[PDB]
RNA sequence: AUAAACCGACGGUAUUGUUCAGAUCCUGGCUUGCCAACAGGAGUUCCCCGCGCCAGCGGGG
């Protein structure tokens, strides 16, 4: 039983701007793999515990969006993703067909952009656990949230 | 084998959505667990009814209408010259089963595919009512004896004959049960795809530039497998007993469609007028789909369409040599390739497939 | 061994081979998760009513029963329960040739369900004799009967497989024949994701226009068919029989589960697929390898791959450790095989019909 | 072998962004497995018709919008001093429902194209409607007799009779229903693109410290542009034009797609380039290149090159494969031997238009 | 299969006349035109062209000199020996990001940097662990090389 | 040879027509990669042919 902390979230607001500024400029959470500021960033928690390292990827991938992207938000249960990307309102849901229908590296750039365009506000380990899995029914429960959150504040 | 005749086709479609959902999204299907990318056989169908090839070649497609108020005036204008209203209008009620009132507005149960030949011929049957008053039930039970002399007609009418047609109500549903021949599949990707979204706007020429809500239009590239199959022998019985000869130069011009014909769907804005980059036909006792050539989703090497062809090439000889097929099987391909093996015959341009089909594949 | 076991994995592109009352595709319930299903009545509907049956076993030499060559054995059987002269009189007038006229080729055994039936108007005749309608007065009213038993003397070798035709002029327990072979319902070896297929239907005379919708349900998957054959049912429905005749009708049966497919919207959706795997095998009792798919499979490459692997990964285990014994072989048109010998690996489906047809003797 | 005109156009472009989406990124698409940069096709056609050249050799363009209270200021002010304004409301009012007046937002379905000239000679109509007391629906009737009348109104609005008109409410669903008569396909790239990240700042002529960020996508491509011309079809829509008349505009079509960029981020991402491939070729049946480049081309002396390269391979493989289509004619400003002979190369572009008017002959 | 450390051994013996020749070269294709390679590299792979490659790279390190890689058995403790990435990280002489630009280099050229590297760290190392890395060298095997380092010099 | 046996849920169907994502923007300022150094000991240079041989000289590849 091994767990990633909410620390990180933290570690990266601390976090240098030259070493954020190396990983935002980032495509692909591989080529996160290929910078060092990264491992220096996520070893504590850590990256060298395969187990952990995809998770981690996807994490740090989308903290990349930006220091401020992604804002913390304290909770019963927190604000999930589909609910923060339907409360934005600058989210169109077809976008997000799409990143329910897209494939491997594809969706975390699709999820990325999104980010950057919701500035959203919710409770990150909810989204760390859901990214740490990423199965089908997270997918499938994202897409559930947005759509009924957005039809129940239309 | 000599009885079906298969006729496979590999061709890429440059980004479109040649078939849409309900919700304007590009039908698909899951094939291997991947995604494909789907067009509908009906679709296919009605693609090759209109055409203007089949225009030239076939003949005028049938006419599928629940209107009967309107196909009543069609009738009457059409046979007008040849028959009187009164039995035009006795023809349509009885092979209908609706009533001709001259009203405005009077409705079938369901789209029926109806042929103006078989239907002055109808007219021409209906017309011994004139003579010495047969009951409509007696002149049924005489029209019942020779189904062959009806589909005789059908020879102005022929997707009917290839696709058949069902009726529930009238004559029809005792005399215009037509079956056969034609199996067609519904045209799926051989490859996974991430269908791509047009995000697009509309100016407003007297208050744009400015800003505005957008759209959005579900469209994507690949390189589809299309199938299809003839019963020779059903399709010689649906026109009424006619030649083997001419149902494979029927054969010929639905070979000549299913490689060339693409649904006109979105193509005002799209354009993917692409032709077929390969299509190989065999005879056999059997029909037989190589679907499972792309049971696993090929990926690309160069492009979707190489790996296509080369897992389709290998796919038919592991399945021709464990099954021992012997066609009659020729392969057209626009690429240059390893293809193999003999007897499947390569054939450089289109028409020497089609006569080589129009040779009973001993040319 | 006297039961033969045929196993087939066949993929089938997207379609709808088989439907409920409400249109939608049968199913079936497999370790927990839903699986589409083919339903074994159509499966042996597909094949009793194909044109590779009408051949081989419509039209086989054994197909027709001639009375004449079973008047000893016939009185020998029934002499504890009707007189030589009710069967004599019987015959003549089923055959209806009376003489004997020994044909120099009488039967060493009979088919049960003959004598079931030939029993029953040994009765008829007896009564009728009894009350007393002469011969023409009770053979107007048995005309329905006769003729019913008279189609399906010639019809050995379909009843012998198939069963009777579910409308045969059989009245006897003993005309009820079941056999000769056990088709199983075929389900998939996979979890499958099902597709609705959205259709409309243009009017050309108003295409402005409302459409006619429409839904229809298909989808693609690995499907796994059994079979099994009871080589002595078979040989004393034919009795007859020797046991090499039974092989080689066994062979056809294996040829049909390998070809043969319902005809449930191939008109639309076309998935005439051949089977990508057909293993037979030898048995003294006969069973299915489902287990195999009991934990549903998974896609790594497509769900075929993976199903070949299950089964075989399954048959090496779980061969030895149940009654399976020998023989086997096994045709495939993808590696791997089982680690195990002992399954004769063929190339080509007519080797593995030759096979059968030799006892399974390499 | 002369009904559809098909025009097939190979030009490059220097790092710019010439369609965005709804977030500042690039307009893709992916053929072959590879990611291309594409440009939609309605960039292309309002990137035509807001033209100097379409104003100059083809006249005035379409006014699309929903806002009828401006559209009845607008046809108040253009047709003030011909017709009465009772007239004109009504007119509007017929097409599309229902205006009448004074408010300050009337808006329609949807953006439609509308021009002066039918609005015009509706006006006319509608005038005798009111004249001898028509009722609408008898109006309705007597219009829907010759439609080629009000389709030659046409021509003083040719980007209807090439994109089409779908209308929804009003008599203009009756009457106002255009198809064709020009298909224009999305622009892709022939090969791969990875798109390019600008990286900029905003400085603040205040402060000499800390740094602004601003990211803008963009990249470089060879771009491969297909349109389509159904001449009869055009015919139609101009109310039975001459073909002589038509293949004019065709040529038209053919130099805006030749030398017509959108006017996006053109100001600080000048890509103002033109074509270096323009082909031509009459067809009956509309064929696209596009599978020349399904293949990715891969950059050798550029990507320009053997782009060109690839086209001509693959047009002389459909060309031998499927038979001659009809005439064919190539404008290039590359040093590239074409290989296929059945096809005119044309020096300059004007000389290619020429070869166009004459309907692909000298 | 597999190719043993006794090249490492071999070349360790070799005369230096070969060795001479085959220090002085500048890409791992050029290695091929030299016969004392083949001489070298006959017995372990040549001719099964899946080791070709490997081998190529290989003897491209070893060429860097003599006595350049210092090979180190692993220790009990250890468990794992003494990785590339941590050994050029323990020689102090190299700067990261020219273990970055080795990262982002492609065929040839990060064979060139890679010999460049060690004969100004001169580190020690489990040679069967470096043998395995270059036998493949894929993405995740430089990623890996860039961890060792930059991990190793952060934690110590 | 079991509420068993014999035993199709079957046939018919375009989801279609219209649509720029647009306009504004320096990544700027500061940095030695320096210190030490014979390439010299060595006639091996792998296969044939001719003539010598306390020596070796040649001809081919």
């Amino acid at each position: 039983d091994e767990i990633d902390a909410m620390a990180l979230y933290r570690a990266w607001q601390q976090l240098d701007n030259g070493s954020c500024a190396q990983i935002r400029r980032v495509s692909e959470p591989d080529e996160l793999r290929d910078i060092p500021a990264f491992y220096r960033l996520v070893q504590p928690f850590g990256w060298e515990n395969p187990r952990h390292q995809q998770a981690l990827l996807r994490m740090v991938f989308c903290l990349s969006a930006g220091k401020n992207v992604i804002r913390h938000q304290d909770k019963t249960t927190g604000i999930s993703l589909g609910r923060a990307l339907a409360n934005s309102g600058r989210i169109n849901e077809r976008r997000i067909f799409q990143l329910i229908r897209a494939d491997r590296t594809a969706d975390m750039v699709q999820l990325r952009r999104l980010l950057t365009h919701a500035e959203p506000v919710l409770d990150w380990p909810l989204m760390a656990r859901m990214l740490t899995w990423w199965g089908k029914r997270e997918r499938q429960q994202l897409l559930e949230d947005f759509v009924l959150t957005t039809n129940k504040n239309a | 084998m000599s009885n079906f005749i298969n006729i496979h086709v590999l061709i890429s479609h440059s980004p479109s959505c040649l078939n849409r959902d309900d919700m304007n999204m590009q039908k698909d299907a899951i094939f291997g667990g991947k995604r494909r990318v789907r067009i509908s056989s009906q679709s296919l169908k009605r693609a090759m009814r209109k055409s203007g090839y089949y225009a030239q070649n076939i003949g005028e497609s049938s006419l599928r209408t629940i209107h009967l108020a309107q196909l009543r005036d069609v009738l009457r204008q059409k046979l007008g010259e040849r028959f009187d209203q009164k039995i035009i209008d006795k023809t349509l009620a009885l092979l209908s089963g609706k009533s001709v009132d001259e009203a405005e507005k009077i409705s079938a149960d369901a789209v029926t595919p109806w042929v103006v030949g078989e239907i002055a011929w109808f007219c021409e049957q209906v017309a011994k009512a004139e003579a010495d008053n047969l009951d409509d039930k007696k002149l049924l039970k005489v029209l019942k004896e020779d189904i062959a002399a009806i589909r005789v007609n059908l020879q102005q009418g022929v997707d009917i004959a290839l696709s058949g047609r069902m009726a529930t109500s009238g004559m029809m549903t005792e005399l215009g049960k037509v079956d056969g021949a034609m199996s067609i599949a519904h045209a799926i990707t051989t490859h996974q795809v991430d269908s791509d979204i047009d995000w697009f706007t509309a100016v407003d020429d007297l208050q744009e530039q400015g800003s505005a809500h957008l759209g959005t239009q579900e469209f994507s590239s690949g390189v589809f497998y299309r199938y299809a199959n003839i019963n020779l022998a059903q399709l010689q019985e649906n026109l009424g007993g006619a030649s083997r000869e001419q149902a494979l130069e029927i054969a010929t011009h639905v070979v000549h469609m299913l490689a060339t014909e693409v649904p006109g769907a979105k193509q005002r804005t799209y354009a993917a007028f692409n032709p077929a980059d390969m299509v190989m036909v065999n005879f056999s006792d059997m029909p037989l789909s190589m679907a499972n050539a792309f049971e696993k989703a090929v990926k690309a090497k160069d492009g979707f369409l190489q790996p296509s062809i080369q897992a389709f090439n290998q796919y038919w000889d592991r399945v021709a040599n464990g099954y021992g097929l012997n066609g009659a099987a020729a392969q057209f391909s626009l690429s240059d390739v390893d293809p193999i093996t003999a007897q499947v015959k390569q054939m450089p341009t289109l028409e020497q497939l089609k006569s080589w089909v129009r040779n009973n594949g001993e040319a």
